[PDB]
C-alpha cells in the first residue's frame, strides 16, 4: 500500500511564497528520490525538480532555478518544496512523486520512471 | 558548507586567482578538488583558506 | 663534376624527399637558435599608449 | 529548457491500430534509451504505463506496444479498445540531468 | 567505474598555457568501485591455499 498525501490548497497573491508538502505513507522517505511535478489548467505536465531526501541534493531545469527551494524532515518522513516570486501560471496542480531506488552505486536521479503519485495540491493566484 | 546527512562522499569546491589574459590583472577563478589533493593550509584556524 | 656518358635516368621532382630533409633540417636547425635568447614576458601587460 | 514533441490531439478506431508518436533531440531521446508513457485521467493522477520503452509496466494489456528509433519513439496501439479515454503522455531525460514530458495527446473515441 | 559524471572546466594560467579542472558534476553524486564475483574468487583463494 503507498500514498503520497499532499497538503491542502491555497492561492496566494502573485509574488508572494507558498510551502507544499508532501507526506510518506508505507514506506520510508530515505528509499527514493522525490521528484517534484506540476500541471496548468490545459496544459501539459511540467517538471519541476528532484530531490535526494539524504543529501538534500536537488537540481531543478533554467525556470525554477531561484524559484524553487527545498528541505526534508525524514524524521518525520514528509517531503517540502517551497516557491517564490510567483506569477500567474503558479495557479496549477502540483504532483509530487517518488522516483527510484536510491543506490549507493548507479545514478537512478534523473530518469522518468515515476512509480507512485500524490493526489494533488493546487498553489493559485489572481 | 558540508553534506553531513550520510550515505554519501563528495568533492570540495574551492576558489583561487590567477594570472589572467594580461599577467598584472589577476581575476577570479573557481574548481572542484578531490579531497586528498587539499589541505588545510595554516594552524591560524581560518577553515575556509586552503593549501594545494 | 663528370658527365655519364650512356645514361638514360627517369627524374621526379614532385615525388622527391630530398627537400622535405632540407625542410626538417632547417627547422630544427632555427629552433635550436631560440633557445639562448630572452623569452621576453614581462612586457606582456596593458600597454597604456598615445591617442 | 522543455523541448519535447507530440502530435497534440489524435483520433484511433475499434479494433484497428494507432501510432501515437513523441520526438526529441539525440541529447535527450538518443543518448538515452531511457522513455517512458503515461496515463492520466481528468479529477486523478497519472499511472506509468511504459518505461525503458518496453519494459511491462504494472496493468498494461498487450496493446500498448513501446518502441523508439533514432530521435523518435511511439505507443504504437495494436486492437486498440475504448477504455482508455484519456491521453497518452509521453516523457524522456536529457543528457543535461533533467526529465521532460510532451506536450500529451488525446486517444480520443474510439 | 567511476558513476560520478566529471566535467573538465579549462582555465588560462599564465601566456599561451592553459590549466584544466574540474566544473560542475553533472547529476547526483554516487561512490567509485570495483566489482569481483566472489565464488570464483573463493575458488582462486582455495586454490592458491593448496598450494
Ligand atoms: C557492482 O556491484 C554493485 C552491487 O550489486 C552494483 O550495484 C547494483 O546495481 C544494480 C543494477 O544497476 C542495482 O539494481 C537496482 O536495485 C534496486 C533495489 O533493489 C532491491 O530493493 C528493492 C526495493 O526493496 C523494497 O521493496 C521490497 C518489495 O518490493 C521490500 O521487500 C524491501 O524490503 C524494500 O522495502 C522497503 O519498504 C518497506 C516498507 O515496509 C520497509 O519495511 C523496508 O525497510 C524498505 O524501506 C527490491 O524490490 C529489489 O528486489 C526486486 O528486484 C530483484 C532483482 O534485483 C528481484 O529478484 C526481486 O524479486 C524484486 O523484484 C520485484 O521488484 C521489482 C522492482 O525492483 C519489480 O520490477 C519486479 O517485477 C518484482 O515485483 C531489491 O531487493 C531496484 O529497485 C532497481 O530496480 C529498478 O530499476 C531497474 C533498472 O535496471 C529496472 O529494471 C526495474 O524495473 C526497477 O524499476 C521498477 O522498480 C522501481 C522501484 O521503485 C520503480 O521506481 C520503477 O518504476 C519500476 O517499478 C516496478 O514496480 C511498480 C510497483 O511499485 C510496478 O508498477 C512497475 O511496473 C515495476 O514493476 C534495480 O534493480 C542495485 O541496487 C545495485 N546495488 C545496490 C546495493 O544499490 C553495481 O551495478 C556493480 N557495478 C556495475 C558496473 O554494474
Ligand atoms: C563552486 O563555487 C562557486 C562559487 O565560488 C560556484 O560558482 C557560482 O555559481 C553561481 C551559480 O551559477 C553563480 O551565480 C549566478 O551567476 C549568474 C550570472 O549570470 C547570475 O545571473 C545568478 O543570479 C540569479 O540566480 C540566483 C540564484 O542562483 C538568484 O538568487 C538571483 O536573484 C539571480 O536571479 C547567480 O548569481 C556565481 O557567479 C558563481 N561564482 C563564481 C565565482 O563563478 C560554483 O557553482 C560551485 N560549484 C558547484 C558544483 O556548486
Ligand atoms: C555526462 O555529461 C555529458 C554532457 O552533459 C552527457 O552527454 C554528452 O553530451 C555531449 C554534448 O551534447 C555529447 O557530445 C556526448 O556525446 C554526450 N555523451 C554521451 C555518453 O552521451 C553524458 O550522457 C553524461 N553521462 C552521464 C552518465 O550522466
Amino acid at each position: 500500500q503507498v500514498q503520497l498525501v499532499q497538503s491542502g490548497a491555497e492561492l496566494k497573491k502573485p509574488g508572494a511564497s507558498v510551502k507544499v508538502s508532501c507526506k510518506a505513507s508505507g514506506y520510508t522517505l530515505s528509499d527514493y528520490y522525490v521528484h517534484w511535478l506540476r500541471q496548468a489548467p490545459g496544459q501539459g505536465l511540467e517538471w519541476v525538480a528532484w530531490i535526494n531526501p539524504t543529501s538534500g541534493r536537488t537540481i531543478s531545469p533554467r525556470k525554477f532555478q531561484g524559484r524553487v527551494t527545498m528541505t526534508t524532515d525524514t524524521s518525520m518522513n514528509v517531503a517540502y518544496m517551497e516557491l517564490r516570486g510567483l506569477r500567474s501560471d503558479d495557479t496549477a496542480v502540483y504532483f509530487c512523486a517518488r522516483g527510484g531506488w536510491i543506490s549507493l552505486y548507479v545514478d537512478y536521479s534523473y530518469y522518468p520512471n515515476f512509480d507512485s503519485w500524490g493526489q494533488g495540491t493546487l498553489v493559485s493566484v489572481s | 558548507a558540508t553534506v553531513k546527512n550520510g550515505t554519501v562522499e563528495e568533492m570540495k569546491n574551492c576558489s583561487f586567482n590567477t594570472t589572467t589574459e594580461i599577467r598584472d590583472k589577476e581575476k577570479k577563478e573557481y574548481a572542484l578538488f578531490y579531497k586528498p589533493d587539499i589541505v588545510p593550509l595554516s594552524e591560524t584556524n581560518n577553515t575556509s583558506e586552503y593549501r594545494l | 663534376e663528370l658527365v655519364l656518358g650512356n645514361v638514360t635516368e627517369n627524374f621526379n621532382m614532385w615525388k622527391n624527399d630530398m627537400v622535405d630533409q632540407m625542410h626538417e633540417d632547417i627547422i630544427s636547425l632555427w629552433d635550436q637558435s631560440l633557445k639562448p635568447c630572452v623569452k621576453l614576458t614581462p612586457l606582456c601587460v596593458t600597454l597604456i599608449c598615445s591617442n | 529548457q522543455p523541448v519535447l514533441t507530440q502530435p497534440a490531439s489524435v483520433s484511433g478506431s475499434p479494433g484497428q491500430s494507432i501510432t501515437i508518436s513523441c520526438t526529441g533531440s539525440s541529447s535527450d531521446v538518443g543518448s538515452y534509451n531511457l522513455v517512458s508513457w503515461y496515463q492520466q485521467h481528468p479529477g486523478k493522477a497519472p499511472k506509468l504505463m511504459i518505461y525503458e520503452v518496453n519494459k511491462w509496466a504494472s496493468g498494461v494489456s498487450d496493446r500498448f506496444a513501446g518502441s523508439k528509433s533514432g530521435n523518435t519513439a511511439s505507443l504504437t496501439i495494436s486492437r486498440l479498445q475504448a477504455e482508455d479515454e484519456a491521453n497518452y503522455f509521453c516523457s524522456s531525460s536529457t543528457n543535461s540531468a533533467t526529465v521532460i514530458f510532451g506536450g500529451g495527446t488525446k486517444l480520443t473515441v474510439l | 567505474t567511476r558513476p560520478n559524471n566529471n566535467t573538465r572546466k579549462s582555465v588560462r594560467i599564465g601566456p599561451g598555457q592553459t590549466f584544466y579542472a574540474t566544473g560542475d558534476i553533472i547529476g547526483d553524486i554516487k561512490q567509485a568501485h570495483c566489482n569481483i564475483s566472489e565464488e570464483k574468487w573463493n575458488d582462486t583463494l582455495q586454490k592458491v591455499g593448496i598450494e
